[PDB]
């Protein structure tokens, strides 16, 4: 189990770790988060008490270094940093644990929620979507726009998701216009899976990462990307049987985890109604359709 | 965006544009089978593609063979329309290609957009006008060429005959839409109006009779009466 120590908590902030969150008061003796499960990516995110605008946070993997948080009073945010002196870091952490000034990552033993949300998410792929190569961790916030959004303005601070556009020369073979537009299998399997992503694990990883940025930061272009990657599968007549089964599981846990009160904005009525009731794969998402109909029957 | 009353004179500016109407592409008669079931039999159709400024009508005849062995023909008809419009544009010299194409039914937007991805600078637009171009098959010579065709065929007509020698394209379009609206509301009466006087003939290379200016005002007045009337007989007013 790993640890993300905090230098201090100078400003009142709600701190999130994965799907957990807790309130820290201004100048409360908080010095970080312990017992973080190794083997998964994680995200630690922040919303200031004073300005609910700008949720922001850091994707990280504790196997890739020793990381800590320290407030910056000039830039006004909790920053993630790497400590390269490992003896210094162990000593700092051990002191903070002895004085019990850390919250414990509160994973219930029965609980596979985080695993199921991050199954295919790799830190190495995150870092290609979020370009900031000097750091091992990746910053995201509410306002970051996607590469495709900028096509329709600062490139260094963009989310470089894979561009998907159903009315593009990439999606549509000359001579197969009606075929390729009504049955996107060519685009999914040849262009995207074989051409760009290489395998469905990398595809599902981007999809899961887009959902999580949408949910934790209300990042609107992430939500667009999540829905686009769902729709491309559902609108393909020919999808590997194992991909459909795994998609159903993926979506099931995203819908289960979504806050009930955020459904109105984070869920696109047209994509979901199409995918569950009209698409080629309308009969292939049994778990997702059952939880959708029992939790958000209004959207449908 | 959408074409409507507020931007109606754009049609007659000097930016090349085409209206595309697909309402006569896929045409059927419905009948009973020997077993007493119902079946359709396709008949020849046409794409109605019209330059409103010049009166140029590129009439692409859709021969029934194009449907043979195909499924979901009403959906296929929109993509076949799109493929043929795209082929037409590609066949024109660059300086003759349209800058906008206006589809009379919104279901043509995606098929046309997809077929025209090679032409990002051609705007594909819908319209809020309820234009009467379905009545094109009530023009005798157009109906005649469609029904006689034994193979796919493109036929090039001026739908304004020689009108532009005397009137503007705005006035020519208004006359055309009035004639077509009349033919759509009551074909028999409309045609009676247009032909009742044997002395006014249709030139061999024209679609409509050779009315003088004064005769056109009479005709146009009679067509308005018809449309208001039939609106009477229809709503009882
Ligand atoms: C499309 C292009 C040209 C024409 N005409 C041919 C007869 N002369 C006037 C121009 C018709 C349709």
């Amino acid at each position: 189990m790993n640890t993300v120590p905090f230098t201090s908590a100078p400003i009142e902030v709600t701190i999130g770790i994965d799907q957990y969150s807790f309130n820290v008061k201004e100048n409360q003796p908080f010095h970080g988060i312990k017992d973080i499960p190794i083997g998964h990516v994680h995200v630690i995110h922040f919303q200031h008490a004073d300005n609910s605008s700008m949720r922001y946070g850091y994707w990280f993997d504790c196997r890739m270094g020793n990381f800590y948080i320290q407030y910056d009073p000039k830039d006004g945010l909790y920053k993630m940093m790497e400590e390269r002196d490992g003896a210094k870091f162990e000593n700092i952490v051990h002191n903070f644990k002895e004085r019990q000034m850390m919250v414990s990552y509160p994973k219930i033993d029965e609980d596979d929620t985080w695993y199921n949300l991050t199954e295919f998410v790799q830190m190495d792929k995150i870092r290609k979507i979020v370009r900031k190569d000097e750091n091992q961790f990746s910053y995201v916030d509410s306002s970051m726009t996607t590469v495709q959004e900028n096509e329709l303005s600062d490139p260094a601070h963009s989310l470089n998701y894979t561009v998907i556009n159903f009315k593009s020369r990439e999606a549509i073979r000359p001579g197969h216009e009606m075929e390729d537009f009504l049955d996107k299998s060519y685009y999914l399997n040849t262009v995207m899976l074989q051409g760009i992503f290489k395998n469905s694990s990398n595809y599902f990883g981007e999809l899961q990462f887009a959902f999580l940025n949408a949910m934790f930061f209300g990042n609107y272009g992430s939500s667009l990307q999540w829905h686009a990657m769902i729709e491309l599968i559902c609108s393909s007549a020919t999808v590997p049987k194992h991909m459909l089964d795994k998609l159903d599981e993926i979506l099931y846990y995203q819908i289960k985890t979504l806050p009930e009160q955020y459904s109105d904005i984070l869920l696109n009525e047209r994509v979901w109604n199409i995918c569950l009731y009209s698409s080629f794969q309308k009969n292939s998402l049994h778990n997702t359709e059952k939880i959708m109909e029992n939790k958000y029957p209004e959207l449908l | 965006g959408a074409m409507n009353s507020s931007n109606y004179a754009e049609l007659f500016n000097n930016d090349i544009k085409l209206f595309v109407d697909d309402t006569n592409v896929y045409r059927v008669t419905v009948h009973k089978t020997f077993e007493g079931n119902v079946a359709t039999k396709a008949i020849n159709g046409c794409i109605f593609t019209l330059n409103p400024k010049t009166g140029h009508l590129f009439l692409k005849i859709i021969h029934t063979s194009v449907w043979a062995g195909q499924k979901r023909l009403s959906q296929l008809a929109k993509w076949k329309t799109a493929e043929e419009v795209s082929a037409l544009v590609r066949s024109l010299p660059k300086e003759e290609q349209p800058k906008q194409i206006i589809v009379t039914r919104k279901a043509m937007l995606d098929p046309l957009e997809v077929h025209m991805l090679d032409f990002p600078n051609i705007a594909i637009r819908p319209t809020e006008l309820r234009l009467p171009f379905s009545a094109a098959m009530s023009i005798d010579k157009l109906s005649d060429v469609v029904m006689k065709a034994t193979e796919p065929q493109m036929v090039l007509f001026n739908i304004y005959d020689d009108w532009l020698d005397r009137i503007s394209s705005y006035t020519a379009f208004s006359r055309l839409t009035l004639l077509l609206r009349a033919l759509k509301t009551n074909e028999e009466s409309a045609k009676m109006i247009l032909l009742s006087d044997p002395t006014i003939t249709i030139k061999s290379y024209h679609l409509w009779p050779s009315f003088t200016d004064e005769q056109w005002i009479t005709i146009e007045s009679q067509m308005r009466d018809l449309i208001l009337t039939e609106y009477g007989r229809k709503y009882n007013v």
